């Protein structure tokens, strides 16, 4: 009844966790503020009536 | 003359003046690395901006 109690391990479990979309980390270098996208509109063909 | 005028003596005269001290003088300049990397849309403005 005069001892010191005595621990014997601390264990510190860890596992480190994923992203499931770390395929799509793109990597760009941080200037500008904005950035537009665009695409071509269609235009058909016509026929061509030569008169 | 008095021939013992060679024994005189003859000091120079020293006009002096006494200045303090100067000061010491700062500034500074603060730059950041997210929020003005928005207005340059080249590395290379961004670094002439902070020279």
């Amino acid at each position: 009844k005069y001892l010191f109690p005595k621990i014997n391990e601390t264990l510190l479990i860890d596992i480190a966790l994923g992203n499931r979309f770390n395929w799509l980390a793109k990597e760009q270098d941080f200037i500008g503020q904005y950035s537009e996208e665009y695409v071509i509109m269609d235009t058909v063909p016509i026929n061509m009536d030569l008169s | 003359k008095n021939e013992e005028l060679m024994l005189k003596r003859n000091y120079p005269r020293m006009a002096t003046k006494l200045y303090g001290n100067g000061i010491v003088k700062k500034q500074k300049f603060t730059l950041n690395n997210n929020d003005t990397r928005f207005n340059f849309q080249t590395l290379a403005d961004a670094t002439n901006y902070a020279l």
